[PDB]
């Protein structure tokens, strides 16, 4: 409830919300796996804050 | 040509290839509950090993809305007599080992695809 | 095309590369040379190069020539910019 | 009729099991079985205990982002529109079977662990 | 090239094009399949014992390109399935010429020298494990 996933929320009625983004991190994983995405780039400066 | 589940009509929970040792034909038991059906297709299994033709497949045709992307003028659309094709490469982490131009027509609702 | 075969032992990215590594380096040193026989008994450039003083052949050109290929970790500016070296390139710009 | 404070709701399935159909004949809800607490999911049943039970639980996003009034038929000569108290997918559960709550603890698949297994020894295990 | 193709670890994952687990219970229809004129060599011995051999096939498809410069024959492939699982497995290759990549794994009972409990394996899980130790630790 409130260590996974803070950002998609904390409530108590966010189990669908975090499910659907777990299975988008899946699923950005198996894209990386098949080949169809490229894996990202650390030093990409977008991905920096 | 799998179909990579048939959920179970009853429990929802991937039917498996299981033996029918009575009669000797292929069936699709469940495991969690005790549903089992009959199965059409009799591959339970296909890992090719190295690839097909698809990245005709796998290019979405919004693609062509991009402005980062060329525009020939040359090698018009098949489909449909319109010319204006976008074309990129593979873009796969499976180069193919090719550097395959693949185009895709411009003009809106033409989305066609293809390698030359 | 889809005409390019690979050189043995090398994928089709690799030959690629080398071929157009390869027109590239060899242009970069015919420049060069031209520009190493464009030069005057007066020139102080050569005075410094004949001698041994200081500075290379290479030098001479990349002040008049082509400055040349920029080659990072040994190949060819990367694709960055989720493929573009730059966002004034259009995508799967291979050329020069 | 704005006087009246019944809150209308919506009961939502998925399109994986199969709806109402009419073959529901006669039971369609229990709102407080989950106690282990005035709002907590419902458990719903199916004509008696012979039937697919289901649980429905609430939405995050329903009021705040924007109402969803239900404009209805109302055969009658006006219409209606009812502001929406909440939103609840309904999943079906229950098991509609047995569950391993303790499986010995088993080993995750390292061992042989044939498939089709542990699920027909069971069953035979009790009777 | 070719004396010094005896390098190189060779190994079934790059040589093969595809695979595919089926279910045959009678061999000589391949309804899954469409060569049945091969099944016509199990007339004779299947090294044994028709009757006692499991109803699985293992298909396994291996490019021609990446075998002919290796030349690596089906031949020869089918030398090293035999002999390092020996006649707990089996095979039957086709021709080169036949055009159609093809060749067929089958697992003999193992029961089959004698005739109810937790399994060693379903065959049909114990086939994705010759698919795995064979198309990556086999050294052709
Ligand atoms: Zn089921
Ligand atoms: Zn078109």
């Amino acid at each position: 409830q409130k260590e996974m996933l803070p950002h998609v929320g904390v409530s108590d009625f966010c189990e669908t919300k975090k499910a659907y983004f777990l299975g988008y991190m899946v699923h950005r994983l198996l894209l990386a796996a098949l080949g169809r995405r490229e894996l990202d780039d650390r030093d990409h400066y977008g991905n920096k804050r | 040509g799998f179909v990579g589940i048939r959920f179970c009509q009853e429990c929802n929970n991937m039917l498996y290839p299981k033996e029918d040792k009575e009669n000797r034909i292929l069936l699709y038991a469940c495991r969690n509950c005790d549903y089992q059906q009959e199965a059409d297709n009799s591959c339970i299994y296909v890992n090719k090993i190295t690839h097909e033709v698809d990245e005709l497949t796998q290019i979405i045709a919004d693609v062509s809305q991009d402005p980062t992307l060329p525009r020939t003028e040359d090698h018009p659309c098949q489909k449909c007599g319109h010319k204006e094709a976008v074309f990129f490469q593979s873009h796969s982490a499976r180069a193919e080992d090719a550097m395959r131009l693949y185009y895709v027509c411009t003009a809106p609702h033409c989305g066609h695809r293809w390698t030359e | 095309n889809n005409e390019l075969e690979p050189t043995p032992g090398n994928t089709l990215r690799q030959t690629f590369e080398n071929q157009v590594n390869r027109i590239l380096n060899d242009a970069r040193d015919k420049t060069g040379s031209s520009a190493q026989k464009s030069l005057s008994e007066y020139n102080n450039f050569k005075s410094m190069v004949v001698s041994g003083a200081k500075g290379s052949k290479i030098n001479i050109s990349q002040v008049i020539a082509v400055v040349g290929q920029q080659n990072v970790e040994g190949k060819r500016i990367p694709f960055g910019f989720k493929h573009r070296t730059l966002p004034h390139f259009i995508k799967d710009d291979y050329g020069p | 009729p704005k006087n009246t404070t019944k809150k209308y709701n919506i009961m939502a399935f998925n399109a994986a099991d199969k709806v109402n159909f009419a073959t529901w004949n006669q039971a369609r809800l229990e709102r407080d079985l989950s106690n282990k607490p005035e709002d907590q999911p419902w458990l719903l049943r199916v004509n008696g205990k012979s039937g697919r039970k289901f649980k429905g639980i609430k939405k995050g996003g329903v009021t705040e982002n924007t109402s969803y009034y239900i404009f209805t038929q109302c055969p009658d000569g006006a219409f209606e529109a009812f502001p929406v108290h909440n939103w609840y997918n309904f999943t079906p559960l229950a098991r509609h079977r047995t569950l391993t709550a303790e499986e010995a603890e088993e080993e995750w698949e390292r061992r042989n662990k044939v498939l089709n297994h542990f699920s027909i020894m069971q069953q035979r295990r009790l009777k | 090239k070719d004396i010094l193709c005896r390098l190189e670890h060779t190994t079934l994952r790059k040589v093969t094009a595809n695979t595919a687990i089926y279910y045959d219970p009678n061999p000589q229809s391949t309804v899954v399949a469409e060569d049945q004129e091969w099944v016509n060599v199990y007339y004779e011995m299947p090294d044994f014992d028709v009757a006692r051999i499991s109803p699985w096939l293992l298909r396994v498809e291996l490019d021609r390109k990446h075998m002919t410069d290796r030349k690596l024959t089906m031949e020869q492939i089918a030398e090293k399935i035999n002999a390092g699982f020996g006649d707990d497995l089996n095979c039957i290759f086709n021709d080169d010429n036949a055009e159609k990549l093809v060749l067929r794994i089958r697992i003999m009972n193992s029961d089959e020298n004698k005739m109810e409990v937790v399994d060693k394996m379903d065959d049909d899980v114990f086939l994705r494990c010759i698919e795995s130790n064979m198309l990556t630790d086999m050294t052709l």
